[PDB]
């Protein structure tokens, strides 16, 4: 029963092989980057900044 | 050792006890001679007094012992003294007569020819095969490791070990065969010596030519010439064969008693419910021995592969091309229905190399009688209109309940995943002894119904809603044998069988009821 | 000999991968984020109630035009919803009862589910004679269904319980691409802004990145201490948040191919059973199995807020396209509305 | 005890042979009446043992 090892075997180390050839970024600049994403749409967010009543769709009007 | 035969047989027939008497007797082979003629005494106090209750063990204890006895005198009379005990028994009911005339056939071939019984049975059990006959008569053992107990489990172990050798087997029949027509005029010692240093090929020619007389000599009408006659031809063999002497000897030499050299055991655990292991086995005239044990949900589950079986090799016979399959049952609700029912079955192998695999080696050769539970046929509908034919063979469920259990039956769903009663149609046939059928039909808001068991009959718990909101519950049993309900393409419900999750079904519209080789079987 | 010089391949592979990503781990997302003002307490309120279902909310899934909202629940229901006017835009009754998932179409005139049924029911909203009819039955797939997300009207990603995801093509009704490699049940998926890379979160208490493109896993992060139960990505689409069995969420940034951020709390002790990022991101709201909601800063990983609204497990939740609104459907057979 | 049903069944028939086997008989209600050998027609309202 070794065919099927060897196949699965094989599969993870070129699996394994696929994921350690990239290109990784520095833990800090992805928070940075991340930091400065929210930064930027914090303004387009109305669960973040409660927006005006009359905006919202849920609260000051009926119709539709 | 007159008495305490006597006084065992006592107690033999009032759980180990069968096991007790057959080991004592085993010791000297005098004993034997003794507690046939105990025996037969006995069956001829109930052939006078009555009570039917003790035909069948006395006639299965004289069976097992003349299966057995190393050999009987040749101025014995204790064969045709039998004959005459029971051929006095036609003038009972049936299964009486038909008992007594199988062990009257029995009888037939003791007479006719010595040993053949034991030979023929071992022979089948041994896998070993003449030219012409050929018999196979393998025990296969199926077991879940965690549901088994553990000295059940070191039995499996061991008769999985292929104890006995074939040239071992071999030298053990001719022994046999050589002692129960020779006998004291036959040194055991003496051939055994002029036999193991032969050769596996020779002991098989010789072994044929023997078991050959072993029939030719019971197929005749004179069963006291058949007999010398096959002493005779025994002995014009051993002549050739190289060991003259050894047999016919003025001195008396002593008898003793010839084990049964254990059958081919082979062992496959079961993380399984369907028997599509057996088949896979398989892939690996005769007959096929498999023995199972009891636990109490694995009921379910073993009933309702015994149908998909049934059904699936009537669909295309497969396994029924060249064996012949026996199913054993083995206790570890099926099992308390059937523990108080039949005093044998209580007494020899409800309770169970080891004692208890002697009485399993020896429960497993004997008993013959299938009492089997009326399957319960019923044919499904959904709304995309698929008829099936299925069987259930415990209870049977609908609504809710079989929803639960798949609920929690899906391990990586059940982590993440009010009963809805259900607008049925209920048309159900109130069965009559006398054969009147009574029809009663309904249309009721009942969220579940469960058929349970008692041609038999079948009770079914229906689940009422009068009300929803906490659905209110009028739980009432009602005896049905034919019971159809209709149910909306718009209603589906949750449907299992047997109890088992595996078989929750859903989107029916219509179930049809009705009552309705492979045995299972009963000791008595 | 083979096999074991393979396995010390493996075993000295994955060191390699772990000092690949030791290297990069520099700073904690935590010490960037102390500077930063905290969010404060995110005071949510139940703006709507969904009621109509008669047991067990499974899975809900917003339409792309922030009102509409497809959800499937265990009376074996499909409901469309008019968030805005609670009215049922649609019921539509399913073939199976057993339905895990849902997943509104972007364009609107598709509705995906599925379940136990192994199989990935498209059906169509805007009918020739405009009914409700099942455009396929995307079939194959040897477990239940588990969760899929619509590509296109005609494509779609369906992850199941044979451990496996897989693209189809709803018009040829084939596995156009399957997606083979977890070793557990795949409990959920989320395509990333980018339609050429979509995560997956799987029982294996581990998640990988998956190439729409291909078809073959790319990265694969771990973390979690049990099954991962609920995956997506951060709005830009770097990054993606797992909830676990563990009473945790982590999450992940696939440039940095390591964990950034832990979300749990001593007092937090059931499993996550989704989860969903704000339209800018700054706010993770997660659901548990204590009726219970919770609203996490995503960068201070502080326990912002709590939304209950429910009487039974929070089983599903989403958010709008616009962030306007979060909906939560539980197993109190109700949906809720927040803002 | 006041006698309520009754019925008979010869042992021995016709033919020279002894009964054998399941029977059902249906029962006549309440003299030479009480010997009769034969079964109530009424198979739809009469007592069936």
């Amino acid at each position: 029963n070794n065919t099927a090892s060897i196949a699965q075997a094989r599969k993870l180390v070129e699996q394994l092989k696929m994921e350690a050839n990239i290109d990784r970024i520095k833990v800090s600049k992805a928070a940075a980057d991340l930091m400065a994403y929210c930064e930027a749409h914090a303004k387009e967010d109305p669960l973040l900044t409660p927006v005006p009543a009359s905006e919202n769709p849920f609260r000051e009007k009926k119709f539709f | 050792t007159e008495d305490r035969i006597q006084h065992a047989l006592e107690r033999c027939l009032h759980c180990l006890n069968c096991w007790s008497l057959q080991e004592l007797v085993s010791r000297d082979p005098g004993h034997f001679l003794i507690l046939l003629e105990q025996i037969l005494q006995k069956t001829r106090e109930v052939q006078e007094k009555g009570t039917y209750d003790l035909l069948a063990p006395l006639a299965l204890l004289f069976y097992s012992t003349v299966l057995c006895t190393p050999h009987f005198p040749p101025d014995s009379d204790l064969l045709l003294k039998a004959a005459r005990t029971y051929h006095r028994f036609l003038t009972w009911p049936v299964p009486y007569c038909s008992i007594c005339q199988e062990l009257l056939t029995f009888i037939d071939a003791e007479l006719k020819a010595p040993g053949i019984s034991y030979q023929r049975l071992v022979r089948a059990e041994q896998g070993l095969s003449t030219r012409s006959h050929r018999s196979s008569t393998v025990t296969v053992l199926l077991l879940n490791p965690v549901e088994v107990q553990a000295e059940f489990l070191d039995v499996a172990d061991k008769l999985s070990t292929p104890g006995p050798s074939p040239h071992s087997a071999y030298i053990t029949l001719l022994l046999h065969a050589f002692q129960a027509t020779f006998g004291a005029h036959c040194d055991l010692s003496g051939l055994h010596r002029r036999l193991q240093s032969k050769t596996l090929a020779e002991l098989e020619a010789i072994f044929t030519e023997t078991a050959e007389a072993q029939e030719l000599a019971s197929g005749i009408g004179d069963a006291a010439e058949a007999r010398q006659w096959l002493r005779t031809k025994l002995q014009a063999v051993g002549e050739k064969a190289g060991f003259p002497g050894v047999l016919d000897t003025a001195k008396p030499g002593k008898l003793r008693t010839i084990p049964i050299p254990v059958a081919r055991c082979y062992t496959y655990s079961w993380n399984q419910d369907s028997f599509d292991i057996l088949q896979e086995i398989l892939l690996k005239a005769s007959t096929l021995r498999v023995v199972v044990f009891g636990s109490d949900r694995i009921s379910g589950k073993v009933a309702r592969a015994y149908s998909n079986l049934r059904r699936l090799e009537n669909n295309r016979p497969l396994l029924t091309r060249f064996f012949k399959l026996q199913f054993f049952y083995v206790p570890v609700d099926i099992s308390h229905y059937l523990g108080m029912l039949d005093p044998w079955y209580e007494r020899n192998v409800l309770g169970l190399l080891p004692i208890l695999a002697d009485m399993l080696l020896y429960y497993c050769r004997f008993a013959a009688r299938p009492v089997l539970l009326q399957v319960y046929q019923t044919e499904l509908t959904f709304i995309t209109g698929e008829k099936t034919t299925e069987i259930f063979i415990h209870s049977l469920e609908l609504g809710h309940s079989a929803a639960t259990r798949a609920i929690k039956a899906s391990g990586p769903g059940s982590k993440r995943l009010e009963a809805v009663p259900l607008t049925l149609q209920i048309i159900y046939s109130k069965g009559a002894i006398s054969g009147r059928s009574r029809w009663s039909n309904m249309e009721k808001l009942c969220t579940s119904v469960n058929l349970s068991k008692a041609t038999e009959a079948l009770t079914l718990n229906l689940t009422e809603v009068v009300k929803r909101q906490f659905n209110q519950i009028s739980t009432s049993q009602i005896k049905v044998d034919k019971v159809q309900i209709i149910g909306s393409n718009s209603c589906p419900f949750a449907v299992c069988l047997d109890q088992d999750e595996r078989k929750i079904l859903q989107s029916v519209i219509r179930c049809e009821v009705s009552p309705c080789c492979l045995p299972i079987m009963t000791f008595s | 000999s083979e096999l074991d010089q393979l396995r010390q391949e493996a075993e000295q592979l994955k060191n390699q991968i772990r000092d690949a990503r030791k290297a990069c781990a520099d700073a904690t997302l935590s010490q960037i984020t102390n500077n930063i003002d905290p969010v404060g307490r995110i005071q949510m309120r139940t703006r709507r109630t969904l009621r109509g279902h008669l047991a067990k909310i499974y899975a809900m899934h917003w339409g792309t035009d922030s009102r509409l909202l497809v959800s499937a629940s265990q009376d074996g229901k499909l409901i469309i919803w008019d968030s805005y006017t609670t009215n049922k835009v649609h019921a539509i009754p399913l073939r199976s009862s057993w339905v895990m998932t849902c997943a509104y179409a972007p364009s609107g005139n598709y509705v995906a589910c599925g379940g136990l049924d192994n199989i990935c029911s498209i059906y169509n909203l805007k009918t020739r004679e405009g009914n409700v009819r099942v455009s396929r039955e995307l079939a194959g797939h040897t477990g239940y269904l588990s969760c899929c997300r619509f590509l296109d009207d005609n494509q779609i990603v369906t992850s199941s319980g044979d451990t496996t995801c897989a693209l189809w093509d709803i018009e040829t009704g084939q596995q156009t691409t399957t997606f083979t490699g977890h070793t557990g049940d795949v409990m959920s998926l989320s395509l990333a802004p980018d339609t050429r890379l979509f995560v997956s979160g799987a029982c294996d208490a581990s998640a990988k990145l998956w190439d729409v493109r291909e078809g073959m896993c790319r990265q694969t992060f771990t973390g979690h201490e049990s099954d991962i139960n609920a995956i997506c990505f951060f709005p830009n689409g770097n990054a993606f948040a797992t909830g676990s069995d563990d009473a945790t969420c982590r999450l992940f940034d696939l440039r940095a191919d390591q964990e950034l951020m832990t979300y749990s709390h001593d007092n937090i002790i059931c499993g996550i059973t989704s989860v969903s990022f704000s339209k800018s991101g700054r706010l993770l709201l997660a659901g548990y199995d204590d009726f219970n909601c919770n609203v996490w800063d995503a960068l201070k990983a502080d326990r912002a807020g709590v939304l209950a609204g429910h009487d039974n497990r929070v089983s599903c939740l989403g958010v709008t396209d616009d962030g306007m609104a979060v909906a939560t459907g539980s197993w109190d057979s109700f949906l809720k509305i927040w803002n | 005890a006041q006698l309520l049903y009754y019925v008979n069944l010869l042992l021995i028939d016709h033919r020279f042979l002894l009964r054998h086997g399941e029977y059902v008989l249906h029962m006549w209600q309440l003299n030479a009446d009480k010997l009769t050998s034969a079964t109530n027609p009424d198979k739809e309202n009469s007592m069936s043992i």
